[PDB]
């Protein structure tokens, strides 16, 4: 019924026997000497990076609308990754990202969660531009809007529209799972490293988003838990940077 | 020797033409994940459904949202809708219709997946009911049950699937076509009410996808209707 | 079971356009009057911006037709007899040197293809290749110039085409004979990569994604409102 | 080490008129990446804790009248001031922010002149 | 480990170059200004000389493109409508007979070939072959043109290649018909030896390898001042 | 039969042309020692590195000669550098950086060379120190040791190498790129003294060569920035 994950030897999870989508069809790997417009050989750190990382918990609740992060900004803070990302110059990894609901059977809702890739994101003033801090912050959730945002340097954030500009139905063209409180409690996404360049820098490059967004309400009844937790986890795979010595 | 069609430019030819840029060598290419080899693929895609687009809703979450509500309702319609993508309302803005709204002619068959977002102790029926094209939509739930119909129970399964199928006179449908009434419609009726324990919800949703079968046809590409400005952008 | 040959991305994506129409004089005036310019993007037509958006990478060979007519042009000192009008055009890669006027010596670079055509002839045409420093175009990119995340935002430098400028080689004394260029895009063996949702609110900037809040869709009266409806008739009775 | 001169004495001018003093620094002072300018001008009451007018050389403190007005690009930097005050008594710093170490000024202080 | 194909020799001195540039009428006048001359050589343009000075000795075929564009003359009898101008290009070997004048002898040799361009066609080109009596073009010669240690210092008679010249066929009866010469020039099947330093001082004469003295470098603040600096940040705490 | 690139004048097109000259015969050529294959093989030859110019040297001699003082130098720096060449103004006049300056992009190792000309008599030693592109230049001995040094001693040996690696993000370095802080930096040290018996001089000097490694890439032929005048000579 349960299985445990052992990542890094520093972190446990717990996970039922749930389906998983691997991204658009591949699975991360390390870079082959195929595909390559640089000289030095990469460093492949592996021993701390591949761990699990668990995100703050958020609140679900009846009148919340939905949450994205940007990755890889999301883990600047975290540990050896940071290190990493702060030393080096260019980077490239695939993530797994595991998110969680606790809601008993007397609760009901429906969440979809997508992994947008390049997912560039509109101004509430179409003649001014964002600024980086509206974007997204480092490790908090950012959230939607139930109605039209009129700030300047502060990206759109009516629900159905993503801030995107696109209709939010039509989201599940991406990678992505439903999350029924019904039927389901979690889901699983592993997507590889996408990009039209094998190495990129690390705060410079926005990878993707992940988006959590309800379409059915929460609802309950008096006496009940007012929320529903929401748990992400993040484990890197296949993680390269570039190398600092000589040839 | 020099025929009349000999010195013309047909903006649809395929010619080869001289390089402006030869003694270049482009950059090899990589494997990007997620080619794209057909527009098909983009249609084959559940996308939900914005059924409840009632004027209030346009502009809301609500659209999405079908409302299934609890007390007693005896024998009322749930919903109802006409099949009909790229030209009804419903359709024209999903993934599917917006795909088949690029070719003046199409055809195949649509597959359409309800599921039921409710408490896990709540239970009921629901009966799906399906009119050929030249037929009338069910007014009560007598008339559905006698034509072709089926009874989705929500304590059993929770997702129910069905295959809206393709009979025409001719081999190709027209997004510009005038021919309402003779498309086919979909009905939802209260088969029974929904039961839930003390403490669950009493009412719920339900969620519409809608997306592409495996045979589908699309001839003669045209610009879209959805955009309208022929201006240039600054 | 009907064939689906057309709506492949080759038979999808390889329509000529017209992207650009321009007016340049052949005599005295304002310089920037006589000759015509454009740098090379998708991003300012929007009927050809909606179908390059359904992608997010992709990669292709341009062809590039243009279409050039010439006429006299109103005032004293017409000229009775001209023997031919020949126009330059000349494509400048990413980093050449660009004119900032006419009879300039940006005009005789070796480094700039260059094509001059006669009129009566058929239209002419060149093909450049993929053309970039990376592995493919993209036509959204999250991110910044520089690494300070500040600067231009969702702005990449790996998608540059160049420039093309269009003069007149003959030199006039007798009147004015203006000159109009009607540029037609296509591009070749196109592979594109990790499609996306098409897009909803109409278009603002160019240059940005911005854009206003739309509906998700067209209104209707009723959860349950089929669509119209058909009066009694024989088939009813 | 990195450091800036000041004027060469203090004011010492008449109450009510504009004043204007530069800061030489001792190397560059600005950041091409950023196009920021790591210096202030401070401001000491005798006895109490110091305070500065403007930072950054563009950019008033949130607070200041708008008599001091702070310029200068690059090496150099000056200060304006449209109307000076008898009880504006202080030793007026140039000091900088740039990098180790965070040196001061050279003193000026507003004497009497009535 | 990336790629050298474009250090080549062949990649790197066979880029067109424009040369010459110059002017010639076609009606009455001063007859030096009815016809253009030039004496080939690569040692007046300064960018293409700094190129070829890298090596002692070259060995090359040359290819030239002349680019021609002619417009009428303001004054008055102005033409009302003229057929078409034909212009006469002739390239004359070292030691074959040059014009003095235009309408002389010399432009009808056997011995000199010669184009005839007609406006409105492709550019005119030709290519000469490697025509020397050596087996090599050298771009430094130290020595003197006699064995009495005297004469031209510098000065080869081993490298020449002859002459250009442009003129008018038609005979112009009403107004003047001003015409502009281009030549475009690039090496083919280029072989070369003996690498040298290239140069730091700037020309001064095309003859000559005569200079002024000048500082080997560019200055510096120290010798241990490393490259300007940054200030404190996030990174640096 | 005639496509729209068929009648122009391309000046970076390879087409065969008419002879000008058939029936002539040209000269064969002979065995010259010394034949050109590539430019890169004019960059992999050391050339004397003007280290020391100080405004005082850039019109002498003195440029080339590093200077090393005897008396009693507790801990003081030598010399230091920033290794960009073809940008930086130590490296820009070299055969390796004069050939670089032609290539709009580049890439590749970089050989440094240490020869200390000094009495046969002289001992002492110096630490060469190298940061990596991301660092910071060592500010005192120790922080220089702490990093990538080697301690050179001019006692047992008189010619020092150092490869200075290629690691970057991209794989194509610039010759107009403003990435000041971002190239590495190489710098010396004085571990000890220079000392002398009775009768040698105590002062002596370092020269300093530099050249390219086995591996190097160019890309994007282009003017040169060192010659100014575009005016034709006479």
């Amino acid at each position: 019924r349960v299985r445990s994950i052992t990542l890094g030897n520093s972190t446990i999870t717990t996970q039922e026997c749930a389906n998983v989508v691997v991204g658009y069809g591949v699975w991360p790997s390390y870079l082959q000497d195929n595909e390559a417009t640089a000289e030095d050989q990469p460093t492949q750190p592996d021993v701390a990076t591949c761990r699990f990382y668990t995100l703050d918990s958020i609140q679900w609740q009846k009148e919340s609308d939905g949450w994205w992060w940007k990755f890889p900004e999301a883990l600047k803070n975290m540990g050896l990754f940071g290190q990493n990302m702060e030393y080096h110059y260019l980077g490239r990894s695939g993530y797994t990202i595991h998110v969680q609901c606790n809601a008993s059977k007397f609760h009901q809702g429906c969440l979809l969660v997508v992994c947008v890739p390049e997912a560039e994101m509109g101004c509430s003033d179409v003649e001014r531009e964002v600024v980086a801090a509206s974007l997204s912050s480092e490790d908090t959730a950012k959230s939607f809007s139930r109605t039209e945002s009129n700030g300047q340097h502060t990206v759109q954030t009516v629900v159905y529209n993503a801030g995107m500009g696109v209709g939010v139905g039509n989201l599940t063209i991406f990678p992505h799972q439903w999350i029924n409180l019904r039927t389901n409690n979690s889901a699983t996404i592993v997507m590889p490293y996408i990009n039209s360049v094998p190495m990129d820098n690390m705060f410079r490059h926005y990878n993707f988003t992940l988006m959590i967004i309800p379409f059915a309400k929460l609802e309950y009844t008096e006496q009940a838990s007012n929320y529903v937790p929401i748990t992400v986890t993040v484990a890197p795979m296949c993680a390269e940077y570039n190398g600092l010595r000589l040839a | 020797m020099l025929t009349p069609g000999s010195n013309q430019f047909l903006t649809s030819d395929d010619f080869q033409s001289p390089s402006a840029m030869p003694q270049f060598d482009v950059t090899p290419e990589m494997k990007i994940p997620g080619e794209v080899h057909n527009l098909m693929e983009i249609a084959e895609v559940d996308s939900v459904v914005p059924v409840n687009n009632t004027k209030e809703n346009i502009n809301s979450m609500e659209a999405y949202r079908i409302p299934v509500t609890g007390g007693d309702q005896l024998h009322t319609q749930v919903f109802g809708f006409q099949m009909q993508p790229g030209l009804n309302s419903v359709f024209k803005r999903t993934l599917l219709g917006e795909i088949l709204n690029y070719y003046a002619h199409w055809s195949g068959s649509v597959k359409l997946t309800f599921v039921f977002c409710g408490s896990a102790m709540a239970t009921g029926k629901f009966l799906l009911a399906y009119s050929p094209p030249g037929a009338s939509p069910p007014q009560n739930r007598k008339q559905a049950m006698l034509g072709t119909h089926v009874i989705w129970d929500v304590g059993l399964q929770s997702s129910c699937v069905l295959c809206i199928p393709w009979i025409s006179q001719t081999h190709y449908r027209l997004v510009q076509q005038d021919e309402y009434t003779s498309a086919g419609y979909v009905t939802c009726w209260y088969q029974t009410g929904l039961i839930v324990p003390p403490g669950a919800p009493p009412s719920c949703t339900i969620l519409c996808f809608a997306s592409a079968c495996n045979d589908f046809s699309v001839r003669n590409l045209r610009d879209t209707p959805f955009i309208e400005q022929t201006q240039l952008l600054q | 079971y009907h064939s689906r040959t057309e709506s492949s991305i080759e038979n999808f994506l390889c329509r000529a356009a017209c992207v650009y129409i321009a007016t340049y004089a052949s005599a005295g005036g304002t310089p920037t009057e006589r000759y015509a310019s454009w740098r090379i993007n998708t991003r300012q037509m929007v009927q050809l911006r909606r179908k390059f958006e359904l992608f997010t990478y992709l990669r292709f060979d341009m062809e590039i037709t243009f279409v050039i007519t010439s006429t006299q042009d109103p005032g004293t000192q017409l000229a009775q007899d001209m023997p031919v009008l020949t126009h330059q055009i000349m494509y400048i890669p990413p980093g050449g040197p660009v004119p900032n006027s006419a009879t300039d010596f940006a005009w005789q670079s070796s480094t700039n293809p260059s094509i001059f055509w006669t009129e009566g002839c058929a239209p002419a045409r060149m093909s450049v290749p993929f053309i970039s420093i990376g592995n493919a175009y993209s036509n959204f990119y999250d991110g910044w110039s520089h690494f300070t995340q500040e600067g231009v935002y969702g702005f990449n430098s790996l998608n540059n085409m160049g420039h093309i400028y269009v003069r007149h080689v003959n030199e006039q004394s007798l009147g004015v004979s203006t000159s109009t260029l009607r540029v037609y895009f296509k591009p070749k063996h196109v592979r594109a990569w990790v499609p996306r949702p098409p897009r909803l609110s109409p278009y603002v900037k160019s240059s940005n994604v911005n854009f206003k809040p739309t509906a998700v869709t067209t209104e209707r009266k009723d959860i349950n409102d089929v669509g119209t409806l058909r009066p009694v008739g024989y088939t009813n009775h | 080490y990195i450091e800036a001169s000041q004027s060469p004495s203090s004011l010492a001018v008449s109450v009510g008129e504009k004043v204007t003093m530069s800061c030489k620094s001792s190397q560059s002072l600005l950041y091409s990446s950023n196009q920021k300018n790591y210096l202030a001008w401070f401001q000491q009451k005798p006895g109490q804790s110091p305070k500065l007018l403007i930072y950054w050389a563009s950019t008033r403190e949130s607070g200041v009248p708008d008599r001091f007005t702070g310029s200068g690009s690059g090496t150099d930097f000056t200060l304006t001031i449209s109307s000076v005050k008898a009880e504006d008594l202080a030793v007026y710093y140039c000091q900088q922010y740039y990098s180790y170490p965070y040196t001061f000024g050279g003193g000026t202080k507003l004497k009497i002149k009535r």
